């Protein structure tokens, strides 16, 4: 549907990946994950429903993505600018 | 019963895993919840003109011709219908669904017609 | 894009400054999850030794991650 990403935002999230860590991946594999995108949107919404702070830590820790509220706000960190975290990290 | 929750969530304990966080239920967007109730009053009202049309004959042969009361019939079961209809719509805004489904795949005089043309294809290039 | 345009469509697809902050931690941890699964694919491909890495291992991995979880 329009959730799923289209190619060029799978191409900016894997520019990040590549500052993180230098991985090539190929074209048609965008489309597939694409189609898996909108899969694991579904995923994720079934994994969390309104939207709770407590709620959403719990369905991450349970997910494997974190481990506590620690690690939410240090991915949050890692994958945005200064000032976003600063708001993060005074609301957590 | 009635609820459409309660189904929903034991058709998704055995669809889907308990370390799946299933206890968390997402709010449908409100153009799916609209897109599957669209397709249950397109059903209802297509095969309530047909049933309608198809036992006219029996009504007629034992209602010896009154049309005032088969009017009256029409209308009581009418607001049956409506009422029902809105007990689904008030169940299916309390129901929960990931929003990812159109209500244009799930209508079948596209289906059908994707089919008939496929097989169409299919028929030309055997011949050629 | 940006994370905040993955908020912003998760947002969307759900319909003040928390549930903001909220969505921008969802879309971080979708972000932690494609970046998984494309390391898991890439592996195999690697493991493998593919010219080109080819849509069966993405799907192996993402079924995988969602039986998993």
């Amino acid at each position: 549907s329009i959730k799923p990403l289209q190619i060029m935002d799978l191409k900016h999230l894997t520019r990040q990946f590549l500052n993180e860590n230098r991985i090539i991946l190929p074209k048609q594999t965008w489309s597939t994950i694409q189609e898996e995108s909108l899969n694991i949107m579904d995923f994720l919404k079934q994994k969390i429903g309104t939207l709770q702070k407590q709620e959403l830590v719990d369905s991450f820790i349970d997910m494997g993505i974190i481990n506590n509220v620690d690690d939410m706000f240090e991915l949050a960190h890692e994958l945005l600018p200064l000032e976003l975290q600063s708001r993060i990290e005074s609301y957590l | 019963p009635w609820e459409f929750r309660k189904v929903i969530q034991a058709e998704y304990r055995e669809r889907l895993p308990r370390n799946y966080e299933l206890k968390h239920w997402k709010k449908p967007s409100k153009i799916m919840i609209g897109s599957i109730l669209r397709l249950l009053e397109t059903n209802t009202v297509s095969a309530l003109d047909s049933v309608f049309e198809k036992y006219e004959k029996e009504m007629n042969q034992m209602t010896h011709g009154d049309n005032n009361e088969v009017k009256r019939i029409y209308s009581k079961k009418e607001r049956l219908l409506e009422i029902i209809l809105t007990k689904i719509k008030k169940k299916l805004r309390q129901a929960k669904f990931p929003s990812r489904i159109s209500e244009r795949d799930l209508d079948i005089e596209y289906i059908y017609s994707k089919r008939q043309f496929i097989q169409n294809r299919y028929s030309q290039e055997l011949q050629n | 894009m940006d994370t905040e345009a993955l908020a912003n469509y998760l947002l969307r697809q759900l319909s003040s400054s928390q549930e903001y902050n909220k969505k921008l931690l969802l879309a971080c941890g979708f972000q932690a999850i494609l970046r998984k699964i494309l390391l898991d694919a890439r592996t195999r491909a690697t493991a493998e030794g593919l010219r080109e890495v080819y849509p069966y291992h993405i799907e192996a991995a993402t079924q995988a991650f969602l039986d998993s979880q």
